[PDB]
C-alpha cells in the first residue's frame, strides 16, 4: 500500500491528500522504517532536506531518537518549515558524527587518507593557505603541565608535484582560473553575500 | 671586431685545418705503459674523441658539407615543441636557480635533452659513413652519457662573444650624515639593490649563454636560410 | 656461471639499465658467495685459512670496484 | 618602553614555555636537601627514598604501583578521544620504534658490508 | 614617481591625438619617443624643487628615497640626478614648458593637481600622520569624483588601470603622506 | 546553524563537484560530512577572517580545477635532502611537456 | 677609488657564484665539466632511490605472506609516512596490532588446539 503511495507521490496531487490522510494515520501508528520511507517521499515533493536527512537515517538504521515520526505529524503538508529545535539538533549532531566516524574508519584503515586529502586540497591553494599554522595537541599529562609540549609546526615551504592516477592530462592555469571563476560565480549565485572572490583574489 | 668567441672558433678551425692533427698522422697509444699498446678507452670514448676533433680529419669543403647538414638537423629537432618548452622552463625557473647550486626539475630534462642532441649529433655528422654501429647509442652507462654530452654544441648561440658591460647606478655619499650613517646606508643599497642587480645580471648572462635563437631570429640576422 | 643465489637476488634488482648503477649493488650480490661450510674444527681452520688466503690474494689482485670479473653483473642478468 | 621589556621577561618565562618542572629541577640543583623544602622536612624521603644506597624494593614497588596505574589510564585513554593528536615527544618515540623494527627487517637480509657502503655513499651524497 | 608617471600616461592615452602631439613634441626637441618619456622621466626629479615642497626635517630622507628610486629606473645609469636634471634644462630649456603643453598630459596634470593639490594641505605640517590620513580620506573622495566625472564619457580597461593607479597613490600617500605630496607637487 | 543551510550548502557541493573522486566507493552526504570534518581540522585557522563554506567552496574548486578526475599530488621541500632527491627522482620533465 | 675596488670584488665574487650555481646550463667550459657533475649527482641521487627500492624488492621476495604484509607497511611508512605530518603510528601501529592479533590467534591455535 505506502510503496503504492510512494507513487502518489510522482503521480499528480490528486493522491495528495490521501497521502496526508495515510502519513497521518502511520504517525499514529508509530512506523519505524515505513515512517521513514514515507517522510523521504513527502518532503522530496517539497524542498529536500528533510527527505535526505530521513533517507540518511534509514540509511544508518537510526531506530533510536525517533523524533522525525514527530515531525512527521506536523500539519504543514506532513512536514513543516523551522523543523523542531530537537530535530534540527538532532539531523545536524547525527551527521557530523557519522562525518568523524568515517573520517576515523577511513583513517584506520587507511593511515595516509587524510594526509592525502589535505595534500589534493592544498596543491592549488593559495600559497598564505598553505602557510597556515599545524595543528596543535590537546591531550593531557606530564607535558602540558608540568613539561612543555613543543608545537607540530615546520616550514611549509614546500613543492606540489600533481600527477594524474588515470595518465590524462592537466588542466594548464588559464584552464584552472577559468574554473575557479567558474565556480566562484556559480557560489555568488546561491551566496550572494561572500566573499569567496577574495580568496580568488589570493589574499 | 676581433669578437672573443667568433675569433676562438676561427682559432679551432685554423689548428684543426692545417693539417698538423689529422688521426692517420697519428698512431694513438696509451703512453704511460711501459710496453706499446693500442688507445684503449672506451668504444664510446673513441667515438667521442673523432667527433670532437671531426673537423682535422676533414677538408674544408667536405666539414662545411658534413656540419651544415647536421646544424641544419639541429635546428629542425630545436623547433620541435619540447625543446621549446624545455627552454621555457629553463627561462622560467631562473631567479630560484640562482639561489643554490642544485639543479632543479626544470633544468635536468633540459640535460636529458643534452645527452640526446650529443647522440643525434654524432648520428647526423657520420650519417654518410658505413663502418660504425650506431646502435651502440642506444643503451648509453651513465660514464658512456657523461662522455657524449661533453661533445654538445648549442649552434643556436649566438657565436658571439657574451662579455658585456652594464651600469649600476651609485649612490652618492651624503655630506650631510656622519660615516656609521653613510656606512649603513651603503650597506643597505648594496644589499638590496646591487645583489638582486648583480645576481641577476650574472644569471642573465649564464642563461642567455644558454638559451638559443628562435629560426627566425636567425632569419632576420642573415644567419640561416 | 651464475647460482641459485645470485639469480635470486639478480630479479628484484630492477629498474638498471647499465652495469654502472649495478656496481653499486656490489656487496648485495656478493652474498652469492655464501660459501655454505660447517664450524668444525677442521672446517674453522680451513675457513681461517681461506679466508686469509682470499684477503692476501685480493691485494695482489688489486682490481677497484668498478671492475669486477668475479661478481656476475648486466650480462647473465 | 621599560615597561614591555619587563612584560616580555615575564611573559618569556611562562609556564607553556618554561617548565615549572624545569623551575622544581632549578630549585633542586640550587638547594641543599638540608634547606630544600619539599625534602628536608620528610625524613622518609631523605633517608627510606634518596638516603638508601640500594632501595631495590621501594623502586620496584613503585614502579609496579605507577606502570599499573598508567597502564590502565592508558587503557581508557585508548578506549576513547579516538582523534586527537598526541604529544610530539610519544609521536617522535612511536616513529623511531616503528623505524627500528623497519631497520632490523632490512639488518636481517643485508650484510654489514653492504650496508655500510651504502650509507658511507648516502653521507656523501648529503654533503 | 613611478606611478605618478604611469598615471600620467594612461589619463593622456584616453585623450586622442595624444601620441601626435607627443610625436611633435619629441620632432620639436630632436629626440625620439622613447628619449622623450626618459626626458620627462628626469624633468619630473629635480631634488631642488623638491627641497621647496617638503619640510626640511624630512627633506634628505625624502631625498635619498628620490635618489634611491631615480637608482632602480631605467634612467638612472645617466649620471648624478641633479646634474642630468641640469643637463636636461641647459639642453632642452622649454621641454618642461612643453611638457605640460601636450592635450592628454596637460588634462592629466590639470585633473591631478585637482584631486590633490588643496590650499587646505600645510606642506610644512604635512611631516605629521594624522594630516596625511585625513587629507587621504579627501583625495578618496576626489577620486571618486573624477572617477564618476571619467566614466560619464568614454562609454573600460584603461579607466580600470586608471582607478588602480590612483589607489596605489592613495595607499603610498598613506604610508609616506610628506614624500607624496612633495613628489606631486614637483611634478606639478 | 540550520540544517536547511547546511543541507543547502550539501546540495551546491554535490552539484557542482564529484565528491565521489574524493573518496572511493562511498555515500554523497558521508564524504561531505568527513570533508566538512577535515577542513574543520585542518583549516580552522582561517575561520577568523573567511567563512567555512567560502573556504571549503575555494579549496573544491581549486582541486576540481587540477583535473575533474583523481589525481596523486606528492609534497617536497627541497630544501631537506631526502625531498630534494625524491623530488627529482619521482618526476621528469617529459610528463610535464606532456601536461600529465 | 675603495668604493670601485669594493665593487670590482663584488663582480668576482657574484661572476663565480653565478658560474658555481648555473654553469650546467651553458657550454662555456669546453667539455661541459660543471654540467656532467650536475647529471652524475643527479644519477647518484636516482640510483640510490633505485636501491632503496631495490633493497626492499629483495626482502619482500625472501619473506612469507604474513611478513610481507608487515614488511610493505612499515617499507611504505619508512618511505613516506615518517617524512608526513599528517600520517600517525598509531594508526600504523593499530595495523600492526592486528596482524599480530591474527598471528596471535594462530599461535593459540598451534599450542592448545
Ligand atoms: C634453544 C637454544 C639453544 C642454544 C645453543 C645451545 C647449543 C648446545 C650444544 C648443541 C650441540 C649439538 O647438538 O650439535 C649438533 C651438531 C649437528 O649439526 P646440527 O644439528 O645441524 O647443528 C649445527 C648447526 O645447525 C650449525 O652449526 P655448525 O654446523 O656451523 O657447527 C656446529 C657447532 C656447534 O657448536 C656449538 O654449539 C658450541 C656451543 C655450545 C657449547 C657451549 C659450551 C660452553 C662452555 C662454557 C664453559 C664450560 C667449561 C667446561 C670445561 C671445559 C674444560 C676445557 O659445532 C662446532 O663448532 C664444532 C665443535 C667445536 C667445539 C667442540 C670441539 C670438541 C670438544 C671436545 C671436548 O653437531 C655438532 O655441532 C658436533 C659438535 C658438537 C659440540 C658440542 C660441545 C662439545
Ligand atoms: C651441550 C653441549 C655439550 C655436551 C655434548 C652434546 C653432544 C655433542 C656431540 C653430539 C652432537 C652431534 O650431532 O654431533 C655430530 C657428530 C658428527 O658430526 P660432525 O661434528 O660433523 O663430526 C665430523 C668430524 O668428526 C668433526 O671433526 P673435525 O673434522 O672437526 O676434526 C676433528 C679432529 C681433528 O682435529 C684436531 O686434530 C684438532 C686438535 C684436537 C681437537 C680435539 C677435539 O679431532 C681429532 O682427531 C680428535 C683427536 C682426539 C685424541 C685422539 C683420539 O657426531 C659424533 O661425532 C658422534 C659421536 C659423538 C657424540 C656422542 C658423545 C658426545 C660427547
Ligand atoms: C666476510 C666477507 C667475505 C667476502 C665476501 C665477498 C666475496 O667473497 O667477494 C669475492 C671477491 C670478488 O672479487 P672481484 O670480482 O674482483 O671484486 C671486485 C672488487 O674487489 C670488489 O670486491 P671486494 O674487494 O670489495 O670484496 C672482496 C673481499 C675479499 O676479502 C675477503 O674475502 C677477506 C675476508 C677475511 C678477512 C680477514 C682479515 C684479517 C686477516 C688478514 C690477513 O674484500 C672484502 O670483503 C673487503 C674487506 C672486508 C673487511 C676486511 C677487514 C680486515 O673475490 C673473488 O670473487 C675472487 C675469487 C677468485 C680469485 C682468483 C684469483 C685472483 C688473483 C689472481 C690475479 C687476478 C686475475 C684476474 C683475471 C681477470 C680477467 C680474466
Ligand atoms: C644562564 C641563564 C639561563 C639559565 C637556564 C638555562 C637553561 C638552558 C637549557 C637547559 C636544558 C636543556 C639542555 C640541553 C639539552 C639536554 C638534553 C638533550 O640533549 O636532550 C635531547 C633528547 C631529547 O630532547 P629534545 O630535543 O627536547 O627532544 C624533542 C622532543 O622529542 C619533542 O620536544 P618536546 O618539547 O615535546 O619534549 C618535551 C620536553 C619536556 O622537557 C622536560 O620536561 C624537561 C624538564 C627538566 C629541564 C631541566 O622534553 C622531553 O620530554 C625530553 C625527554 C628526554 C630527554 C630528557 O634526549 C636525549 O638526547 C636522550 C635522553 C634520554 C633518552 C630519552
Ligand atoms: C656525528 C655525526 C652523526 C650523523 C648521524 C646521522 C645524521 C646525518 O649525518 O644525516 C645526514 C644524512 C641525512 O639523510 P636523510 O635521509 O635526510 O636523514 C635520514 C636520517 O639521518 C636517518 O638515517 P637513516 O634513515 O639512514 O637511518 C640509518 C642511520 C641511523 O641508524 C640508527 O640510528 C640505528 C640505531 C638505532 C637508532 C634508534 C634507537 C631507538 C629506537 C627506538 C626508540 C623508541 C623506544 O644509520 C646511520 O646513520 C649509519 C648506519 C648504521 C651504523 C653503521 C652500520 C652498522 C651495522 O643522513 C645520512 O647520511 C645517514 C647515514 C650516515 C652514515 C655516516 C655518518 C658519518 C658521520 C661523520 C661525522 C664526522
Ligand atoms: C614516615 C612517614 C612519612 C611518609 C610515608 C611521608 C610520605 C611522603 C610522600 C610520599 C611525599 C611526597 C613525595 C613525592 O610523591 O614525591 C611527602 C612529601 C612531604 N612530606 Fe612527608 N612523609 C612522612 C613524614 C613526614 C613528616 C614527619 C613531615 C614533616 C616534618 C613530612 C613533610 C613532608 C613535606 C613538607 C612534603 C612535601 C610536600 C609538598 O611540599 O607539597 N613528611 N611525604
Ligand atoms: C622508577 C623510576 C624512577 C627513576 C629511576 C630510579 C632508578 C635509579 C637506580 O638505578 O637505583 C639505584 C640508585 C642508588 O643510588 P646511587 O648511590 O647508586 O647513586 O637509586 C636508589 O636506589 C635510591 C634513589 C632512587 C629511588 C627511587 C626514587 C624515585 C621515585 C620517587 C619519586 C621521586
Amino acid at each position: 500500500a505506502l510503496t503504492v503511495k510512494s507513487e502518489a507521490a510522482l503521480w499528480k496531487g490528486a493522491e495528495q491528500k490521501v497521502l496526508s490522510g495515510l502519513n497521518n494515520l502511520a504517525k499514529t501508528e508509530l512506523v519505524q522504517i515505513t515512517h521513514h520511507f514515507g517522510v523521504n517521499k513527502q518532503g522530496s515533493e517539497a524542498l529536500w532536506s528533510q527527505l535526505d536527512k530521513a533517507a540518511v537515517g534509514a540509511f544508518p538504521e537510526l531506530s533510536v531518537d525517533e523524533t522525525l515520526q514527530l515531525i512527521d505529524g506536523f500539519g504543514e503538508c506532513p512536514d513543516s518549515y523551522t523543523l523542531s529545535h530537537d530535530l534540527n539538533q538532532r539531523l545536524l549532531v547525527s551527521w557530523e558524527q557519522l562525518g568523524k566516524l568515517n573520517f576515523q574508519k577511513l583513517k584506520e584503515t587507511n593511515p595516509y587518507f587524510a594526509s592525502d586529502i589535505v595534500n589534493q586540497l592544498d596543491a592549488a591553494a593559495a600559497e598564505f593557505i598553505k602557510v597556515r599554522p599545524a595543528a596543535e595537541s590537546e591531550a593531557g599529562g606530564f607535558l602540558n603541565s608540568l613539561g612543555v609540549s613543543s608545537s607540530f609546526n615546520t616550514t611549509k615551504n614546500d613543492i606540489y608535484v600533481v600527477q594524474s592516477a588515470s595518465g590524462k592530462k592537466l588542466n594548464n592555469k588559464e584552464q584552472r582560473e577559468a574554473y575557479v571563476l567558474e565556480k566562484a560565480q556559480k557560489y555568488l549565485k546561491e551566496d550572494p553575500q561572500s566573499k569567496i572572490l577574495d580568496i580568488i583574489a589570493q589574499k | 671586431p676581433e669578437d672573443e668567441g667568433i675569433e676562438q672558433q676561427l682559432d679551432q678551425q685554423e689548428v684543426l685545418l692545417s693539417g698538423r692533427y689529422d688521426p692517420k698522422l697519428y698512431d694513438f697509444q696509451e703512453g704511460y705503459t711501459k710496453n706499446p699498446e693500442d688507445d684503449q678507452t672506451s668504444l664510446i670514448e673513441k667515438k667521442a674523441f673523432k667527433f670532437r676533433y671531426r673537423l682535422a680529419n676533414e677538408t674544408s669543403e667536405t666539414f662545411q658539407r658534413r656540419n651544415n647538414r647536421m646544424v641544419e638537423r639541429q635546428i629542425k629537432r630545436f623547433q620541435q615543441p619540447q625543446y621549446k618548452h624545455a627552454f621555457e622552463q629553463l627561462q622560467k625557473n631562473i631567479a630560484i636557480s640562482s639561489n643554490s647550486g642544485n639543479a632543479l626539475h626544470s633544468e635536468y630534462g633540459y640535460l636529458e635533452l643534452l645527452s640526446n642532441e650529443s647522440v643525434q649529433l654524432y648520428k647526423d655528422y657520420y650519417e654518410s659513413d658505413a663502418e660504425e654501429d650506431f646502435k651502440v647509442f642506444e643503451n648509453l652507462s651513465s660514464k658512456e652519457k657523461l662522455v657524449m654530452i661533453a661533445n654538445f654544441e648549442n649552434n643556436l648561440l649566438p657565436k658571439y662573444d657574451r662579455s658585456e658591460v652594464h651600469l649600476i647606478p651609485k649612490r652618492q655619499w651624503e655630506p650631510a650624515f656622519g660615516v656609521w650613517e653613510n656606512f649603513l646606508y651603503d650597506i643597505t643599497e648594496y644589499a638590496s639593490f646591487i645583489a638582486p642587480r648583480g645576481k641577476e645580471i650574472a644569471a642573465d648572462y649564464q642563461i642567455q649563454s644558454a638559451i638559443p635563437l628562435t629560426k627566425e631570429e636567425l632569419i632576420e640576422a642573415g644567419l640561416y636560410k | 656461471q651464475t647460482n641459485k643465489e645470485w639469480w635470486n637476488l639478480a630479479k628484484n634488482i630492477q629498474d638498471v639499465k647499465c652495469q654502472q648503477e649495478l656496481n653499486r649493488y656490489n656487496d648485495l650480490l656478493s652474498q652469492a658467495y655464501t660459501l655454505s661450510l660447517d664450524n668444525t674444527i677442521r672446517n674453522l681452520v680451513f675457513k681461517a685459512k681461506f679466508y686469509s688466503w682470499l684477503f692476501v690474494i685480493n691485494w695482489f689482485k688489486a682490481f677497484p670496484d668498478d671492475f669486477h670479473p668475479f661478481i656476475p653483473g648486466l650480462e647473465m642478468k | 618602553m621599560f615597561l614591555g621589556i619587563f612584560k616580555d621577561v615575564i611573559k618569556l618565562l611562562n609556564k607553556k614555555v618554561v617548565p615549572v618542572y624545569f623551575w622544581f629541577f632549578l630549585y633542586c640543583f640550587l638547594s641543599t636537601m638540608d634547606t630544600n623544602i619539599f625534602v628536608s622536612s620528610c625524613s622518609f624521603l631523605k633517608v627510606e627514598v634518596f638516603g638508601k644506597d640500594e632501595n631495590t624494593t621501594l623502586v620496584l614497588l613503585f614502579y609496579v604501583f605507577y606502570s599499573l596505574f598508567n597502564f590502565y589510564l592508558s587503557r581508557i585513554k585508548n578506549k576513547n578521544n579516538y582523534l586527537v593528536r598526541k604529544h610530539l615527544y610519544t609521536t617522535e618515540l612511536l616513529i623511531e620504534l616503528i623505524l627500528f623494527k623497519y631497520k632490523l627487517i632490512i639488518l636481517k637480509f643485508s650484510s654489514i658490508k653492504y650496508i655500510l657502503n651504502f650509507n658511507v655513499r648516502k653521507f656523501i651524497l648529503f654533503n | 614617481w613611478q606611478d605618478l608617471s604611469k598615471f600620467a600616461c594612461l589619463r593622456a592615452s584616453l585623450n586622442k591625438e595624444s601620441e601626435k602631439a607627443f610625436q611633435e613634441l619629441a620632432k620639436k626637441n630632436n629626440v625620439s619617443p622613447q628619449e622623450l618619456v626618459e626626458l620627462s622621466k628626469i624633468v619630473s626629479m629635480n631634488l631642488d624643487v623638491l627641497k621647496q615642497n617638503i619640510n626640511s626635517e624630512q627633506f634628505l630622507l625624502e631625498k635619498e628615497s628620490t635618489l634611491k628610486r631615480y637608482r632602480q629606473s631605467s634612467i638612472g645609469t645617466r649620471g648624478h640626478l641633479q646634474t642630468v636634471n641640469e643637463a636636461v634644462n641647459t639642453k632642452y630649456p622649454t621641454l618642461a614648458e612643453g611638457l605640460g603643453q601636450v592635450a592628454g598630459y596637460k588634462e592629466a596634470y590639470q585633473a591631478l593637481r585637482e584631486i590633490f593639490v588643496h590650499p587646505s594641505i600645510s606642506v610644512n605640517n604635512l611631516r605629521q600622520g594624522s594630516y596625511g590620513q585625513q587629507f587621504a580620506v579627501d583625495f578618496r573622495t576626489r577620486a571618486d569624483e573624477y572617477v564618476k566625472a571619467l566614466l560619464k564619457d568614454h562609454s573600460v580597461q584603461t579607466i580600470q588601470e586608471i582607478q588602480h593607479t590612483l589607489h596605489q597613490i592613495i595607499k603610498n600617500y598613506e604610508q609616506n603622506p610628506a614624500s607624496i605630496y612633495a613628489r606631486i607637487l614637483t611634478v606639478l | 546553524i540550520n540544517f536547511k543551510t547546511k543541507y543547502r550548502f550539501y546540495k551546491f557541493i554535490s552539484t557542482n563537484f564529484n565528491l565521489q573522486t574524493i573518496i572511493k566507493n562511498c555515500n554523497d552526504k558521508i564524504i561531505f560530512s568527513t570533508l566538512l570534518y577535515i577542513v574543520n581540522l585542518n583549516y580552522s585557522f582561517f575561520y577568523k577572517t573567511i567563512k567555512n563554506t567560502d573556504l571549503i567552496v575555494y579549496l573544491l574548486a581549486n582541486k576540481f580545477s587540477i583535473l575533474n578526475d583523481n589525481i596523486i599530488v606528492s609534497k617536497f621541500n627541497i630544501s631537506k635532502f631526502n625531498d630534494y632527491i625524491k623530488y627529482i627522482n619521482n618526476t621528469n620533465s617529459i610528463d610535464t611537456y606532456l601536461e600529465n | 677609488a675603495i668604493r670601485n675596488f669594493v665593487f670590482k670584488i663584488s663582480n668576482q665574487i657574484q661572476n663565480l657564484a653565478a658560474k658555481r650555481s648555473l654553469a650546467y646550463l651553458n657550454q662555456i667550459d669546453s667539455q661541459s665539466v660543471p654540467s656532467r657533475a650536475t647529471i652524475n649527482m643527479k644519477d647518484q641521487v636516482t640510483q640510490m632511490q633505485r636501491e632503496i627500492d631495490n633493497m626492499a624488492n629483495v626482502i619482500r621476495a625472501q619473506i612469507p605472506d604474513e611478513d610481507r604484509a608487515e614488511f610493505e607497511i612499515l617499507k611504505k611508512y619508512y618511505v613516506t609516512g615518517q617524512h608526513d605530518s599528517l600520517v600517525d603510528p598509531q594508526d600504523v601501529l593499530l595495523q600492526l596490532d592486528r596482524i599480530q592479533v591474527l598471528k596471535n590467534l594462530k599461535m593459540i591455535e598451534l599450542n592448545e588446539e
